[PDB]
């Protein structure tokens, strides 16, 4: 019971929409053709607690707000490798495993980011 | 199965728990991971928060190396008293535990390399300062720190396992008063005159949210003392009404003041709501004082010039008041 | 080598019977680090103090000759050798910590020296005279002795210059605040005979 | 030196920890001692106080008897797991403990003749019913009851050593 | 200490009256003794008035009550047989003295009304 849409492509933003307190930590997931779903950052419930992936850190911030908005992600330094259709997730609260696509329920869809 | 079984015979035969690994070698380095599961009570009263959370530590040892079965062993958690284990502890621990339902909540993993992991699920009382001076308004930064209670640097070496990755679940924590701001990790060695002996520090920054203070406490005051402040445009010769007002008004200061037990009574420390009580106390104070002056001057021995100047003053004298105060204290 | 000097001095040695029990009384020296002193919870007329306490005394069955002269043994151990039965006399409800793993460690040198160290979080009873608060002082004490062995048996004495003291400004004190401390002994009188009583006032 | 170890290793071989000292003779008799170190809190919500103290026992005992020792001999506290005991308890106690820092809050001592004493210190809630009809004019009557569990008076006997001087510290004890 | 006085003595009512330190001897309990034999415990009552204890001979014949307003207890019987001619006796019983049906246990007695029927 919740609805994500991501929208944008640069800034991302996924709105969620349900039971969003059974479903705390909201991450995004990266994938290009030809490969797997890959982490790339995640964000807790409660004001700012976030993490990132090595590979991409410093570059891609994911910030949130108390509102059906919820989350946003800002991008920079565009390259070959950032040709992936990202996916927005949500995870319940005891799903242990930020960086394991499994363990997430409810997916959005998919925003081609191709350079 | 049976070859497991001889070979697990074998490994803890002649093994002796007093020796460490290399006892007469370099010092064994270990590797200290924490997967923290929530931070589940956090008191100003007490000083001291409650932390549940996977201890992992993982170190090598040649005298429980095998060789032949490639599959990586998980043995009961009985074995830990047949094993040596690094002797840690949380220096400012006040009473901690590890769960123990169905089993111990203990684990112990080998590896063919003779390499050791083990985990425990703890909840430790950990106590930590925290400066109640800005309070409501405070910043608090409580520690855990974990430390080698026998050996120095030259037998044990303790380690961050992953750098800044070693601690996991700050994502997971979720207090209800308070929001986390940062969170770090340091290791180094207390120097002492007789040795130096390792530690490991995790550092949470926590800060406190306002709206709920804002809200209750800080609210009623500021709409009682503009009520105080009502006296002023009230006609000079309404003794009952004025006075009635102003006495009141100081009352009902009062009575918020002493039913504010549910802010931090108990222990008893100059915070910062104390002071705005007290600046409050005080406006309606003087406003009832004001029309003492005006009934002594103008009834006994056209709006009076002490109105006049009151009603500009008290606002004014008020709102330097609350800037002074919320600059100062934020 | 190690191995076989622990299982050597192990021996005999009857745990049951102090050293030098016949000969004279066995002299313990103590030393003790406050960590800090916790919030004195006046309502219940007590306070939290957290310290590091150390003993030291001479054991001559211990003696072992070889090339170490450091040695240390696992907790169990600590359990198989006579250790002094010091205890606080004040406390309401004092406790050793254990997670990870027991807090002591006993250290023992080829010449029979033995040092134990232990971790203790006491709640020591301090009484109050509340009679001047707001404006009131008090000297809280914490003192301990041997549960059994009177005078004539254990004696125990300060290693050097009384306790040591973290920094002030560390400790959980927020009602009240630190004017130092100072060490007393005494023999106190008991039924059960004379017992030398060591004591340390904040 | 190794005559005491000798001694006490003859006194503990052959002794039967279930078994009374005379166990078919007249009934053993237990001097008891109290030494009050605090009475802590005195509730009147839950009509009962905390107590602390040093609680001893004295009795004969033929079995433990030495001699060309002229000394008495106090042993390491874990004896008494091995030496029979009495089976004492508290009959109106709500909750209670020995102290067990830095080690068990216990002691055993013994004399040539035979005599043990056998030391706790135990901190213990007992229950006392209050008359507060006059409360806050009320003046209560709140005791402490020491009994045998298992034994009858034919078998084991009580007396407080000393008299009216078995209990000390009442003095001292202060209350808000 | 508290001293006990019995009165009284077919709608029988005896009467037992209770001064002193009547809390710290909270039961009170009802003897008969008949000529030639011994004391017998005829009933039990409590402090609060409720859960009182009666005999096996006599259990739905007497009715004991109490109201602490007076101090005092009341040893109401119904029907008497012959056999119920004795020397009824009060006594009180501490908090932690042990059994009812004991004698013994019980500390400060009442010099007992006599009944004959
Ligand atoms: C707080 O409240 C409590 C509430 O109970 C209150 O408690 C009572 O305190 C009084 C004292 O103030 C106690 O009274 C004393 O009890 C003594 C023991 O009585 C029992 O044992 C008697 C026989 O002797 C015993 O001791 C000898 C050795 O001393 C031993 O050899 C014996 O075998 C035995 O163990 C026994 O007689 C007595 O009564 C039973 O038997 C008699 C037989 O005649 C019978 O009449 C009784 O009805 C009963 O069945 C009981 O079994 C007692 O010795 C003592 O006596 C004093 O007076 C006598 C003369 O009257 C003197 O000869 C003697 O020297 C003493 O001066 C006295 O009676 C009472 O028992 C307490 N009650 C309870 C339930 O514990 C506290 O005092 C209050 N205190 C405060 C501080 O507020
Ligand atoms: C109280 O609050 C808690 C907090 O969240 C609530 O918790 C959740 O309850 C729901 C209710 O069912 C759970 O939903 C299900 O998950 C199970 C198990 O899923 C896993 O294992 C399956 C094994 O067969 C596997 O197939 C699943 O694969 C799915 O998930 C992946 C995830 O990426 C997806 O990619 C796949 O395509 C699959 O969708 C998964 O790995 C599942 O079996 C359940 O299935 C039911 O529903 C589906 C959809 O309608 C239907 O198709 C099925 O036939 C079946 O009817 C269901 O999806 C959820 O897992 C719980 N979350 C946590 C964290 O525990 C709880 O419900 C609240 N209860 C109350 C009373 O308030
Ligand atoms: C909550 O509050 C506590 C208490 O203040 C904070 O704890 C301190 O955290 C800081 C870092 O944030 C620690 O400072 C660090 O020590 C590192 C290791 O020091 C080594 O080097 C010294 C000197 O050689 C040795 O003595 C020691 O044994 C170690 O080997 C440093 O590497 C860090 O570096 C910075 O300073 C050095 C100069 O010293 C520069 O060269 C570096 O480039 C860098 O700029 C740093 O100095 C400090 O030790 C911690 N103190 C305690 C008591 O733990 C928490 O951080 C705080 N938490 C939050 C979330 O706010
Ligand atoms: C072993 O224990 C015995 C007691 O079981 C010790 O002897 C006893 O010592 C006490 C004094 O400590 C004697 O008590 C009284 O002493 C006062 C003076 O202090 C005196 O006025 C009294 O009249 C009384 O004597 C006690 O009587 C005595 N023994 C007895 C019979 O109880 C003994 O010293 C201990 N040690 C050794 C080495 O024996
Ligand atoms: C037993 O545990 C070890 C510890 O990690 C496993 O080994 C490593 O395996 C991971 C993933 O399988 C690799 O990413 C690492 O490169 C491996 N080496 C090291 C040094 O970590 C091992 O696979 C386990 N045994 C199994 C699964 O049979
Ligand atoms: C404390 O004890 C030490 C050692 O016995 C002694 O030297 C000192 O004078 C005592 N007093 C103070 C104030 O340190
Ligand atoms: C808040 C103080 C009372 C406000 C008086 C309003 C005066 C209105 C003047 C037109
Ligand atoms: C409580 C003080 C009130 C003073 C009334 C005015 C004094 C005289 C002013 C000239
Ligand atoms: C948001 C904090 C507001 C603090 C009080 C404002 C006072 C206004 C004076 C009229």
């Amino acid at each position: 019971q919740v609805q994500l849409v991501e929208s944008g492509g640069l800034r991302l933003s996924c709105a969620a929409s349900g039971h969003t307190f059974n479903y705390p930590i909201m991450g995004w997931f990266r994938q290009a053709p030809g490969k797997e779903r890959e982490f790339v950052g995640a964000i807790s419930w409660s004001g700012g607690s976030t993490s990132y992936a090595d590979s991409v850190k410093d570059r891609f911030t994911i910030s949130r707000d108390n509102a059906k908005n919820t989350v946003y992600l800002e991008m920079n330094n565009l390259k070959p490798e950032d040709t992936a259709v990202y996916y927005c997730a949500a995870k319940g609260r005891y799903s242990g495993g930020l960086y394991y696509p499994t363990n997430y329920d409810y997916w959005g869809q998919g925003t081609q980011v191709t350079v | 199965m049976s070859f497991v079984k001889e070979t697990v015979d074998k490994l803890l035969k002649g093994y002796d728990i007093r020796l460490r690994p290399d006892f007469g070698g370099p010092p064994v380095c270990v590797g200290m991971n924490i997967d923290i599961a929530s931070i589940d009570m956090v008191s100003e009263v007490n000083m001291d928060y409650t932390l549940t959370m996977y201890f992992q530590q993982y170190w090598r040892d040649k005298r429980l190396a095998y060789s032949g079965i490639p599959l990586n062993l998980t043995l009961d958690n009985r074995v830990a008293d047949q094993l040596w284990v690094p002797d840690t502890y949380f220096l400012n621990d006040k009473k901690s535990f590890v769960h123990g339902v169905t089993v111990k909540n203990r684990m112990i993993r080998l590896h063919p390399d003779g390499t050791v992991l083990y985990g425990l699920r703890i909840t430790t009382t950990a106590a930590c300062m925290m400066d109640l001076r800005r309070y409501p308004l405070d910043e608090q930064n409580c520690t855990l720190e974990i430390e080698s209670y026998g050996y120095t640097t030259d037998d044990i070496e303790f380690y961050w396992r992953g750098g800044d990755k070693a601690v996991t679940g700050v994502e997971r924590i979720e207090l209800p008063q308070f929001s986390i701001v940062e969170h770090r990790l340091v290791s180094r060695n207390v120097v002492f005159a007789t040795g130096a002996y390792p530690r490991l520090s995790l550092s949470f920054r926590l800060k406190r949210n306002i709206g709920y203070f804002i809200l209750q406490t800080y609210m009623p005051s500021i709409l009682i003392t503009i009520l105080s402040w009502v006296s002023f445009w009230i006609n000079y010769d309404a003794s009952a009404a004025r006075v009635a007002l102003g006495i009141t008004t100081v009352l009902t200061m009062t009575t918020i003041n002493t039913h504010l037990r549910e802010t931090l009574p108990k222990i008893p420390y100059v915070k910062a709501i104390d002071m705005y009580l007290m600046g409050c106390f005080v406006f309606v104070f003087l406003a009832l004082l004001e029309y003492a002056f005006v009934n002594y001057i103008f009834f006994g021995r056209d709006v009076n010039a002490i109105d006049r100047w009151s009603r500009i003053v008290f606002p004014f004298t008020f709102s330097l008041f609350n800037l002074v105060y919320w600059l100062y204290y934020v | 080598d190690v191995t076989v000097i622990l299982n050597n001095l192990l021996e005999g040695y009857d745990n049951k019977l102090r050293p030098d029990i016949g000969v004279k009384p066995t002299l313990i020296h103590t030393d003790m680090y406050v960590n800090s002193i916790g919030p004195v919870n006046a309502i219940n007329m007590e306070y939290t103090i957290d310290i590091f306490f150390a003993q030291t005394w001479y054991d001559r069955r211990l003696k072992f000759n070889s090339t170490i002269k450091v040695l240390r043994l696992n907790s169990n151990m600590v359990g198989k050798i006579w250790i002094p039965d010091t205890f606080f006399r004040n406390s309401k409800k004092a406790d050793a910590h254990w997670i990870t793993t027991p807090n002591r460690m006993l250290r023992i040198w080829n010449d029979g020296r033995v040092l134990y160290t232990l971790r203790l979080t006491i709640d020591a009873e301090c009484q109050l005279q509340l009679h001047n608060f707001p404006m009131d002082e008090h000297s809280c004490p914490l003192e301990f002795s041997s549960y059994g062995y009177p005078r004539e048996e254990i004696v125990y004495q300060w290693k050097r210059s009384s306790v040591e003291v973290g920094d002030t400004r560390s400790w959980r004190l927020y009602q009240f605040s630190f004017v130092g401390l100072r060490n007393t002994t005494e023999v106190v009188k008991t039924t059960s005979g004379d017992y030398v009583v060591m004591s340390v006032y904040f």
